[PDB]
RNA sequence: UGGGAGAGGGUGGUGGAAUUCCCGGAGUAGCGGUGAAAUGCGCAGAUACCGGGAGGAACGCCGAUGGCGAAGGCAGCCACCUGGUCCACCCGUGACGCUGAGGCGCGAAAGCGUGGGGAGCAAACCGGAUUAGAUACCCGGGUAGUCCACGCCCUAAACG
RNA sequence: CCGAGGGUAGGGCCCGUGACUGGGGCGAAGUCGUAACAAGGUAGCUGUACCGGAAGGUGCGGCUGGA
RNA sequence: UGGUUCGUGGAGCCAUGGGGGAAUCUGGGCGGACCACCGCCUAAGGCUAAGUACUCCGGGUGACCGAUAGCGCACCAGUAC
RNA sequence: GAGCUAGCCCUGGCCAGGGUGAAGCUGGGGUGAGACCCAGUGGAGGCCCGAACCGGUGGGGGAUGCAAACCCCUCGGAUGA
RNA sequence: GAAUGCCGGCAUGAGUAACGAUAAAGAGGGUGAGAAUCCCUCUCGCCGUAAGCCCAAGGGUUCCUACGCAAUGGUCGUCAGCGUAGGGUUAGGCGGGACCUAAGGUGAAGCCGAAAGGCGUAGCCGAAGGGCAGCCGGUUAAUAUUCCGGCCCUUCCCGCAGGUGCGAUGGGGGGACGCUCUAGGCUAGGGGGACCGGAGCCAUGGACGAGCCCGGCCAGAAGCGCAGGGUGGGAGGUAGGCAAAUCCGCCUCCCAACAAGCUCUGCGUGGUGGGGAAGCCCGUACGGGUGACAACCCCCCGAAGCCAGGGAGCCAAGAAAAGCCUCUAAGCACAACCUGCGGGAACCCGUACCGCAAACCGACACAGGUGGGCGGGUGCAAGAGCACUCAGGCGCGCGGGAGAACCCUCGCCAAGGAACUCUGCAAGUUGGCCCCGUAACUUCGGGAGAAGGGGUGCUCCCUGGGGUGAUGAGCCCCGGGGAGCCGCAGUGAACAGGCUCUGGCGACUGUUUACCAAAAACACAGCUCUCUGCGAACUCGUAAGAGGAGGUAUAGGGAGCGACGCUUGCCCGGUGCCGGAAGGUCAAGGGGAGGGGUGCAAGCCCCGAACCGAAGCCCCGGUGAACGGCGGCCGUAACUAUAACGGUCCUAAGGUAGCGAAAUUCCUUGUCGGGUAAGUUCCGACCUGCACGAAAAGCGUAACGACCGGAGCGCUGUCUCGGCGAGGGACCCGGUGAAAUUGAACUGGCCGUGAAGAUGCGGCCUACCCGUGGCAGGACGAAAAGACCCCGUGGAGCUUUACUGCAGCC
RNA sequence: CGAUGUCGGCUCGUCGCAUCCUGGGGCUGAAGAAGGUCCCAAGGGUUGGGCUGUUCGCCCAUUAAAGCGGCACGCGAGCUG
């Protein structure tokens, strides 16, 4: 839906927020699963390697279910949807007959009181989770693994899924978010449905601070520094560059492909 | 204006202390160089308690 | 009350033909195209043929000079949800009617916003011919658009 | 107190005028090309969109005021 | 590749990171590419005094200084600052 | 050497008093149901005026200074990046 | 004898500048060898969201007392933060430690690195964060939540007495958390009182009065009372909480849904304990006594603090561990733990003093810097603002005169008002609150405090709402109406916008060159391109490892543009990138035709052509929100003029829209129009664009700005053009007393001359010796071994299709 | 070049005369008034504004006239910037 404001101030006229009616009366967590202390720093054992990273809210991380494969043919009631503010997505906080509490990433049309499970049993239902062999080909699927046992890895970003294309011996295709087209092995664990809160791409940040409050903190163009700091750096009134476009490291930034030419991965891939 | 010096008890001792002289080889050297020297004070005397 | 025809509308789902691209097989010296050509594609293996895969859009025959809707307009098939309408019986109400300034809704195509989609077609645009010249007609490419959701736009030879 | 009117400050409507600019009308015999009327030599007209010295061209759907 | 006077040189010898990979005296290395001959050594285990270097420390001496010199310091100096 | 300064991390603290009045509620209006319109309530915002606090705009002074960046007048931000 | 030499000494400037905030001093009396400067008393002034109190950091004897004045004190000094000595800091409850964990540190397991060493889940360390039991008074010259007095608690250990399956570093619960806005009831704090308690006081015209002045409290166990916080009680089932649980979780039935009941705080009350003014009298360097058997009561305001884990909303979604409760495991159930009562035990370190400053950071008794809490009263709408002033603390450690120039800061001004000037720079005008009233434009919020107005004091009369009290008196908050009074003037003092019109640039709030630039620069939401399928790309690192991210294409990295509106044309020849299992070229290696050296020979040792050999490059395509580029010359219309039209050359293609004398226009003050009496600027046009142009974006845009430009109104000492006055300096006297500079000097003008700008040389002219206040023409004055320029086979930072390497990737 | 601060403005002047005005004079194609031109003469005078950093210049309104030049394109231990 996304919540709009009226301009009574500028950055108000653009700012824009998530519609928050799926989360369910249960606004903070859960202790026992979750939350852990999630440690803030924006670089390794010393010096700054991702830049242009700090401050912003405070965060306790969820730590949710990636492998659900434990519970094979355990069922679960959907108890609450909230929100988690280390990932794009809404999470399921799900109860589970054996007493056991896990959160699930929350999928497009889950309801609170639902039931879902796990295993190869599983009807195919939005919420279930099931090696993607026994999944019908041409269903649309979520959270994915990419090996077996190795747990969730694709398409757990708000609003996106996979589509099983066709099979191939152990391995049925993947069409992923990204539009690849991936051999993944049969043995891998896949949730029905897809992500859901798909109106996460339709929100404006609105303002500087919006943008801090997430952590992100002020990006500067090659162009605006010294030939010391980048490639882009001087020289006088403005420049157009000079030099194919650049990282501050040197590379070439349009075009120049990246990934490792003889990775052993190459052969389970068929797309862009 | 605010100066450089900002006395802090805990911070001399943390920084110039015996036990982080002591600590690195950098630092052994400096104690052995203070010692051959004849220096009378190997570190910074620290104070309080 | 009891029946009947229909592409009337909305949502969800589904079927085959054909075009294009990918992969494998087989296969060669040309294929495309026009008034004639050229651009273009092709021994880096095209065209034509067989097999597999992908994707989008439109529904052949039935089909009509036919049906339906107030108009715009509506056509593979299926189910749900739903509007109008004609017949029979003459059973109920009992003049409850007709029209309609404004208002309000609907409203082809093109166009616009956001997001998705993109096979074929195709403004602009690039070439090749034609011409005195062609910013056209014809040919080879080709992007918006054409498709979908939501929101605008309110035009027409919106014509009987 | 009210009050003709004078003053100050800000608006509404109308008329005149203005470098320059937009198309329009009119002006017997100038330039460019040939769009329309015959099938007008690409049937025509059309709403819209883009493009072009110019008539105009083309995309899309529509009309018979064409076959 | 390093070592040697040896900077690729005709470049041996001595060490070695990489790959191949033997033999036990009629076995093996060397004598400056290489080969023949004549010779000299006996690798891939280890230890070994003395003769040599130094001067924190003690002593002796001086065509060494004599308080701006001589050690930074003749003096409670690696101190005061 | 980050006891100055720059950034980030953990853990605390600080921001007088005033304005303006968003959504959303509630009542009424309107409709077939709506949109929507009036109030009233509500208390939003890198919103407004302005101390503390954080600055450093313009001018003057100072120039072997009170000060190796100062003083006076003026001015920017002040629930936020 | 020179090195802007080095070290030391002493001069010159010179009794010169200065003596560190313009908050301010005067007198009397002491003391003393010696007083503007020390003590006392009186008068005067300054601070009072401090210039007063309390912590923390830092400092480390500076504290208190006695005796001192050589030096330290910008003077003096009998004084002191200084010299000598002596004394002073008292804790189970306050802070830290025999408690806990955060970032981070360390680090057994383990992983890595020539060595040194680098990583590293457990653990350990690590704190103004969690946990944890003392409040009020009194005494010292100097300590006190520490000593003493009262009242009240906390653990341990041993006893008895009574209970219960007790019992872990293991399970679970809890602890446990954001931001903004807030309700109820309290307390701190404050105001008033005809009431209570007090020494006193009637002054100078009046006042013996419900008169003036001062004060009417604090702490407090149990139990109560009043607020409020936490919390459901059963019984089954059980496969999860990494062993086990009766606990917790998840089902399922019952009764509760209430805070009824349990607890837990806060606040009142509370046995008892303590404080208790002014004034008057005393001797202090200060406190003591009396007032006193002091009284200790009633109303009102009232928190940002308490109840606290309260409530509501919102998106950015808001520490951990232990104490504590509960559950069971080994074991042990003569153990152990729980409750009550007794007795005993209770360590280590800190505690003085300064603490917005003369004791800390600034070489200084430095106008600078320094985190937290209390911060009274009155008035001005409110407030931590502003003026005055409680408590309290100060007059800033040179003074005395004088009343010049000049400077600083400040006050006023006839007439004129921007004529000033690069510029209204500066200064003024305006100024708070209540009430009318507000334009273009607009993104419908704004623009708005637009602009422009009126009101503002005091007295009396009537009157409407609340709040606390009972439905009333009072006390306190908001209102309305009517008469009237005074002055030049009523936010009568202090604090408090000048306004408008129109351009440029940037959307906006923000950021920036600490110490000359705050901007149109950076950032920014937003747009697009590109990479990256997850052991991701990328970044740091030799590695291990780590960030990315405990993320997964709606995600992450790189690049550019930079809200929003309308849009972003053509060129792929060159460079880049992307795509091409063909071909050419191409290294080690494979391959050995053939040839060489030695041997009597078997042999040993060399080169060595075919041919097989990657990536790269070549070559073929693609790609511009990739690097980039986007023409010349002739002719033509029935007045001239111009050229829709045509011809021709070249290109990879020959700038579209939109804009244009511009942040871009050289010629240029282009040319018209507008503003002016007059306009190289400004605004609007034209287009001949030296040398705009579409994401180093193009053209627009409401709002926004200590940004830059132009205009007008208002107002003025900016100016015509000055004048007067004030204080701090300057000047004189007493005290203390620097500096850069300095070849030595007995240091005049003119005209010449001289290395070409003479006090010093020539000639002439003038001129008794020595000072003080002033002015700045000269001493090519001082200050910095010119920073521009050039030189040196000097140095650095930067770039690239300069050279040569290296990391890195293939 | 072990430093001679560089345009313009302001303040303060002072000097040259090849004189802008004012005084004297000759020639005039000087009727008068008013000019032209040359000689003598520097004693005093030589205005306020618009534009621009400007010097200069172009304008507005006046004037007896709106003079030229030197003094380190006079003058920054005098100011501005
Ligand atoms: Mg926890
Ligand atoms: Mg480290
Ligand atoms: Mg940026
Ligand atoms: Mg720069
Ligand atoms: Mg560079
Ligand atoms: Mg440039
Ligand atoms: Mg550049
Ligand atoms: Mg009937
Ligand atoms: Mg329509
Ligand atoms: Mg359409
Ligand atoms: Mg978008
Ligand atoms: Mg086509
Ligand atoms: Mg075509
Ligand atoms: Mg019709
Ligand atoms: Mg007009
Ligand atoms: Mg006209
Ligand atoms: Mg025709
Ligand atoms: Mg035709
Ligand atoms: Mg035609
Ligand atoms: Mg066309
Ligand atoms: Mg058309
Ligand atoms: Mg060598
Ligand atoms: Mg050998
Ligand atoms: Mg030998
Ligand atoms: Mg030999
Ligand atoms: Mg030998
Ligand atoms: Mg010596
Ligand atoms: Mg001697
Ligand atoms: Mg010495
Ligand atoms: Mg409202
Ligand atoms: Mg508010
Ligand atoms: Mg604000
Ligand atoms: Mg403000
Ligand atoms: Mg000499
Ligand atoms: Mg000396
Ligand atoms: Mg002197
Ligand atoms: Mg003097
Ligand atoms: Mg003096
Ligand atoms: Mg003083
Ligand atoms: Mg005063
Ligand atoms: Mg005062
Ligand atoms: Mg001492
Ligand atoms: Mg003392
Ligand atoms: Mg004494
Ligand atoms: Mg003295
Ligand atoms: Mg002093
Ligand atoms: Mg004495
Ligand atoms: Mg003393
Ligand atoms: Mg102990
Ligand atoms: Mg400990
Ligand atoms: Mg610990
Ligand atoms: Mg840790
Ligand atoms: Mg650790
Ligand atoms: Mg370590
Ligand atoms: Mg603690
Ligand atoms: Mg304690
Ligand atoms: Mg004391
Ligand atoms: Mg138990
Ligand atoms: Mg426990
Ligand atoms: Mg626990
Ligand atoms: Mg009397
Ligand atoms: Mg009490
Ligand atoms: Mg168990
Ligand atoms: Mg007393
Ligand atoms: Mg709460
Ligand atoms: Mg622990
Ligand atoms: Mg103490
Ligand atoms: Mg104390
Ligand atoms: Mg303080
Ligand atoms: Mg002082
Ligand atoms: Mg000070
Ligand atoms: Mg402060
Ligand atoms: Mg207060
Ligand atoms: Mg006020
Ligand atoms: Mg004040
Ligand atoms: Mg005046
Ligand atoms: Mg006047
Ligand atoms: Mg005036
Ligand atoms: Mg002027
Ligand atoms: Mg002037
Ligand atoms: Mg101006
Ligand atoms: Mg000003
Ligand atoms: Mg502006
Ligand atoms: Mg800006
Ligand atoms: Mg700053
Ligand atoms: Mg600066
Ligand atoms: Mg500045
Ligand atoms: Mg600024
Ligand atoms: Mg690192
Ligand atoms: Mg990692
Ligand atoms: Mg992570
Ligand atoms: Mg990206
Ligand atoms: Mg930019
Ligand atoms: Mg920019
Ligand atoms: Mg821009
Ligand atoms: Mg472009
Ligand atoms: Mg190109
Ligand atoms: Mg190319
Ligand atoms: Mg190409
Ligand atoms: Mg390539
Ligand atoms: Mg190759
Ligand atoms: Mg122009
Ligand atoms: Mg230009
Ligand atoms: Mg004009
Ligand atoms: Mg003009
Ligand atoms: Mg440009
Ligand atoms: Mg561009
Ligand atoms: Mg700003
Ligand atoms: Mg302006
Ligand atoms: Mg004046
Ligand atoms: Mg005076
Ligand atoms: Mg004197
Ligand atoms: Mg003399
Ligand atoms: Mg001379
Ligand atoms: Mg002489
Ligand atoms: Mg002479
Ligand atoms: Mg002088
Ligand atoms: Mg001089
Ligand atoms: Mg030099
Ligand atoms: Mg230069
Ligand atoms: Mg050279
Ligand atoms: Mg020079
Ligand atoms: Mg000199
Ligand atoms: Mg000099
Ligand atoms: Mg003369
Ligand atoms: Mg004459
Ligand atoms: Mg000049
Ligand atoms: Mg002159
Ligand atoms: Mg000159
Ligand atoms: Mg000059
Ligand atoms: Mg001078
Ligand atoms: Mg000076
Ligand atoms: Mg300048």
């Amino acid at each position: 839906a996304v919540k709009k404001f009226k301009p009574y101030t500028p950055s108000r006229r653009f700012m824009t927020v998530a519609d928050f009616s799926e989360i369910t009366k249960t606004e903070p967590e859960k202790s026992l699963v979750k939350p852990l202390k999630k440690t803030g720093g924006r670089n390794n054992q010393g010096r700054i390697t991702v830049r242009f990273r700090g401050g912003g809210h405070k965060r306790l991380y969820r730590i949710i279910d990636f492998k659900r494969w434990d519970k094979v043919g355990i069922p679960a009631k959907v108890a609450a949807i909230e929100y988690d503010p280390n990932r794009s997505a809404r999470i399921a906080l799900l109860h589970y007959v054996d007493g056991e509490k896990r959160y699930i990433i929350a999928p497009d049309g889950l309801q609170v009181g639902q039931q879902v499970v796990a295993g190869p049993d599983a009807p195919i239902q939005v919420g279930n989770a099931l090696p993607l062999r026994f999944i019908p080909v041409g269903t649309v699927v979520h959270a994915v693994e990419l090996e077996p046992k190795k747990g969730a890895k694709l398409a757990r970003a708000a609003g996106t899924s996979a589509q099983i294309q066709g099979r191939e011996g152990d391995y049925v295709i993947l069409r992923l978010p990204s539009g690849e087209l991936r051999k993944v092995h049969g043995e891998c664990y896949a949730t029905v449905g897809a992500v859901g809160n798909a109106d996460h791409k339709n929100i404006v940040l609105g303002k500087a601070g919006r943008s801090r409050w997430l952590g992100r903190r002020p990006h500067v163009r090659g162009a605006a520094m010294n030939p010391v700091d980048h490639p882009h750096g001087g020289g006088e009134g403005r420049a157009p560059r000079g030099r194919p476009p650049a990282s501050p490291w040197g590379w070439q930034t349009k075009g120049l492909k990246t990934r490792k030419r003889r990775k052993p991965s190459s052969r389970f891939i068929i797309a862009r | 204006m605010k100066r450089t010096w900002q006395p802090n008890r805990r911070k001399r001792a943390k920084t110039h202390g015996f036990r982080a002289r002591m600590r690195t080889p950098g630092g052994r050297k400096v104690l052995k160089r203070r010692r051959q020297k004849g220096r009378w004070r190997l570190t910074p005397a620290v104070r309080k308690r």
